[PDB]
């Protein structure tokens, strides 16, 4: 079942092979065969106790922090979010999947960069007013991290401040920010700095 | 005489186990430096012991026993000791003995080490080839023999233990034009040139012509043909095939490196 | 009558021959057994004696030689000194040239001769393989 | 079979390891003597002053200094100093026909990562159509990369794209 | 003086060779008894040996070298006359073979014609 | 022992005569030569890495100066 549709996945992603990497002249498919995979996976998904399908979705998080592969991680982040603009895949549940147990504080600062990059293109995800839940865990993340970490992570993790300057500024029109502020409660009770 | 090889073992082994004791008595005549966290060096205590079980090695040597039981008075040594008292100066026969072996390893290992040759090249006899071959014919298991039937060139034979005789024209030297054939030889009146095979006695004749031009010597043909008759000796079993198995292809020989194994190996 | 290329390369080939001379005194100590052994009482004894003092005077003379041709070296330091080309290596002469050409002109006639000679060698092997 | 010292050696659990210094060291010394083991003077400082303090983590460059000298590499502004140590802003000055740097910011040295990120790419790439062809197959070698590294495989990779998609 | 990074030494390199040699033999025949046991002990000082021989054997070559190609680049004319005398000698060693050979096919000649007189 | 089918399409010909103009430069031979000497000693050096990326940095193909 899961475990099945994982390996397949990883046996269907997993195209890179070092065959030969010698300089010999052993003779753009990032954009078809991504759609290609991305049909195929929601094919099978599709009739496959899609009820349980959310688990999956972590599921799909533990190969997501998997290979370190930068430019394979933009690509699969790219992907997956194609693969939810098609109406499959709802948006709530991949990003409190993906959040959550791979955050890795420092760990894969690229990786934190890529991630944040992603929820903030697909941080429009419309909801109810069940979404700044979210926002908890992220201030979650940057409550484990005291503002002394490094001269060079500094543009790299503004991230988090540029994605939620960007929520609470266009709450004008993504959500009501009074609930922002009642979910920030959770981090402040009354003057906390 | 290679018991004096076994009783310097015994010596050492004895020795260590003298050592291993000091040591450990040594050890626990101190404590736990800085562990800080638990005194796991008593375990090396238990390891010391592993080298007190060393002692068991020395048990190894009641194999290595009843190494010399005999008669022979000390072999035809004593001469003034045992003979004339006056004869005082016999210690010098032992000094000169201990001076040629020494001599000898140390030449040996001179010459063995010299293969890294210097000079860039040379620039500003039949009794003998006889006796020479008699000489090389003194080896067990390989009976050889010549008879010279056309020209000053040496026709030389050999059959180590099967059919499978092998001959070798020389020019006095640096004998090439070798030639195997298994069972069936000399036919006419001398010896033969058919060179027929199983297309393998034909490729051992390839690797021995191969052999022929690769240790080929300057100089110094005793070496050179030392090293043949060797080489030679060394197909006496054609029995193990080691790095792959027993049938690789249609026979496996090919020893040029001091060991056989699978042929097709380079 | 400088010679000094060619006292550079006799230098050379002495310092190569020292070696190898070397080499042959260590091959030939290697094989002197003990002289009540079977037979070598005292001929091979003596015989290789004697050459082991002709090679160790021969090796004195060579180092004699050495001696000489490094000081001539040295003093050979006249003109051009410094002469840095050596690490800056790169990255009248009509009349030996035409005596060179004349010389490899004899040369190929008399390889010529050679190869005549060594066809008729060839052509007596064949008449040889018709022996009985 | 001595096991009796080892279930001593157990119980020696109390501080006091000094018994067994006036139980041993009498015949030791009087047996053996060397008094005088080691009488070579051993007084070093262990740590006085070692850091280099003046320059990035030093693997990246005894890494660099590996490289073919047609790669030029550079400085760019002041954000790869200690933590993402690299701002590969290199160079291909050799015989083949040149392009636009790459950018190629690699992670700390503990590797959990590789360098491309391709920041200045969305204009640089998109206005040559040639170029573009050149990133398209810079792209599609480097998804088949198996855990590309720091310095040697992305810019080998690139090189290699580069004068291959000429065409 | 010697273990740290500077290493100020002269008047090597010539007579040194020699002393290399002549190193590794006093160990055979010295004032001095020789012990009646040896095992091994003697390989370890003969590999040095020989390796610093090889060593110095290999500056020696090097120098005369360098000499070499000094006084080629800066004097061919002594290339040029080298050359030449090998030529000289190259014609030498053609004529003596030659007339060996002349000497042997007449002695054949001659041999032929008394075998075929009967 | 079944065979292992990874072609792989590890094929330039016959561009290969493109590679060929690039350098300097009647059998065939200066094409397979090519195509089979890059596998005769690439193979060692893919099996080293492949062995080695245990212990560290199994970075390949970085060629001598070039």
């Amino acid at each position: 079942m899961e475990t099945q549709l994982q390996s397949i996945f990883e046996e269907v992603v997993k195209t890179e092979i070092i065959e030969e990497a010698f300089p010999g002249m052993f003779m753009e498919d990032e954009k078809t065969k991504l759609i290609s995979c991305l049909a195929a996976f929601r094919q099978f998904w599709s009739g496959l106790s899609q009820e349980s399908h959310e688990q999956c979705v972590q599921w799909i998080v533990k190969f997501i922090h998997g290979q370190h592969s930068p430019k394979r991680i933009s690509f699969l982040y790219d992907c997956l979010a194609m693969a939810v603009e098609t109406g499959l895949l709802p948006p709530r549940m991949v990003c409190e999947s993906l959040i959550n147990s791979d955050s890795l504080e420092w760990e894969r600062t690229q990786l934190w960069a890529l991630t944040f990059k992603l929820v903030r293109k697909i941080i429009g995800g419309v909801d109810y007013k069940g979404v700044r839940d979210l926002l908890k865990a992220i201030l979650e993340k940057i409550l484990t991290i005291p503002n002394t970490v490094s001269s060079a992570v500094v543009q790299q993790l503004l991230a988090a401040r540029e994605v939620i300057a960007y929520i609470l500024e266009r709450n004008a029109c993504l959500l009501p920010a009074y609930f922002a502020v009642t979910e920030i409660r959770k981090l402040y009770p009354e003057g906390k700095l | 005489g290679v018991n004096l090889e076994a009783f310097s073992q015994a010596i050492s082994a004895i020795q260590a186990l003298r050592s291993s004791v000091s040591r450990v008595f040594d050890c626990l005549k101190d404590g736990m430096r800085n562990k800080e966290t638990l005194e796991g060096r008593e375990k090396a205590f238990i390891a010391n012991f592993q080298d007190n079980l060393h002692s068991v090695n020395r048990d190894l040597n009641e194999l290595e026993r009843l190494s010399n039981l005999v008669g022979k008075p000390s072999e035809n040594h004593p001469l003034h000791n045992s003979g004339l008292l006056s004869l005082d100066p016999y210690s010098q026969l032992l000094q000169a003995y201990k001076w040629s072996n020494k001599l000898q390893y140390h030449a040996g290992l001179a010459s063995g080490l010299l293969n890294q040759q210097s000079l860039k090249r040379s620039a500003n006899p039949q009794y003998v080839d006889d006796v020479i071959s008699r000489i090389d014919r003194m080896f067990p298991e390989m009976s050889i023999h010549l008879s010279r039937p056309n020209g000053t060139s040496a026709m030389l034979l050999v059959t180590l233990g099967k059919v499978l005789k092998v001959i070798v024209v020389m020019r006095s030297l640096f004998i090439d034009r070798t030639i195997v054939k298994g069972y069936n030889t000399e036919d006419g009146k001398l010896d033969i040139w058919s060179k027929s095979s199983y297309q393998v006695f034909q490729k051992v004749t390839d690797h021995a012509t191969t052999a022929l031009l690769h240790y080929q010597l300057p100089q110094m043909p005793d070496v050179v043909v030392r090293s043949f008759m060797t080489w030679l000796r060394s197909y006496i079993k054609l029995f193990q095939a080691p790095c792959q198995r027993c049938g690789k292809f249609l026979q496996d020989g090919l020893p040029p490196t001091w060991r056989d194994f699978r042929t097709l190996e380079a | 009558e400088v010679n000094t290329a060619t006292l550079c390369r006799i230098g050379q080939e002495t310092v190569q021959d020292i070696v190898y001379r070397t080499m042959e005194i260590f091959q030939l100590l290697r094989n002197m057994q003990l002289p009540n052994g079977v037979t070598y009482h005292t001929g091979t004894y003596q015989d290789r004696l004697t050459k082991l003092q002709d090679h160790l005077r021969q090796l004195s003379i060579l180092f004699r030689k050495l001696r000489l041709v490094y000081d001539k070296c040295n003093e050979n330091c006249g003109g051009m000194d410094p002469i840095p080309v050596e690490q800056l290596i790169p990255y009248e002469r009509r009349e030996i040239v035409e005596v060179n050409k004349k010389l490899k002109q004899k040369n190929q006639q008399l390889k010529q001769i050679m190869d005549q000679l060594r066809n008729l060698i060839w052509d007596i092997n064949a008449m040889l393989a018709m022996r009985n | 079979q001595p096991l009796l010292d080892a279930v001593l050696a157990n119980i020696r659990s109390p501080v006091f390891n000094h018994s067994l210094y006036r139980t041993f060291v009498p015949a030791m010394m009087a047996i053996h003597g060397p008094p005088i083991v080691s009488p070579v003077v051993c007084s070093r400082k262990r740590r006085f002053e070692e850091d280099e303090r003046q320059s990035i983590p030093n693997v990246l460059q005894g890494e660099v200094a590996r490289l073919d000298p047609k790669f030029l590499v550079n400085l760019d502004p002041s954000h790869c100093s200690n933590n993402g140590t690299v701002h590969l802003i290199c160079k291909l000055d050799d015989k083949d026909l040149p392009s636009v740097p790459p950018l190629e910011l690699s992670v700390p040295a503990d590797y959990p990562a590789q360098s491309p990120m391709w920041i200045d790419r969305q204009w640089q790439y998109d206005a040559n159509p040639f170029l573009q062809s050149v990133h398209r197959c810079m792209t599609s070698r480097l998804l088949q990369l198996p855990d590309k590294h720091s310095v040697t495989a992305l810019l080998n990779t690139w090189a290699q794209s580069i004068h291959q998609a000429c065409l | 003086a010697a273990p740290g990074a500077p290493r100020p030494s002269n008047s090597t390199l010539v007579d040194e060779l020699e002393s290399s040699f002549e190193a590794c033999f006093a160990s055979l025949v010295s004032q001095d008894y020789v012990n009646g046991t040896d095992q091994e002990e003697i390989r370890t000082g003969v590999d040095q040996c020989i390796q610093k021989f090889l060593d110095i054997a290999r500056q020696t070559e090097c120098f005369f070298l360098q000499k070499r190609l000094q006084l080629s680049v800066q004097k061919p004319d002594q290339v040029i006359k080298e050359d030449v005398s090998e030529l000289r000698s190259e014609l030498q060693r053609k004529d003596a073979l030659v007339q060996k050979h002349l000497t042997k096919l007449r002695h054949w000649q001659q041999v032929l014609e008394d075998i075929n007189v009967q | 022992s079944p065979v292992m089918a990874l072609l792989l399409q590890q094929f330039k010909d016959n561009i290969q005569d493109l590679m060929s103009y690039t350098k300097t430069g009647c059998a065939f031979n200066k094409v397979l030569a090519h195509f089979v000497a890059m596998c005769d000693t690439n193979m060692p050096f893919v099996g080293l890495r492949l062995e080695l990326s245990n212990l560290e940095i199994p970075h390949q193909g970085v060629q001598v100066e070039g």
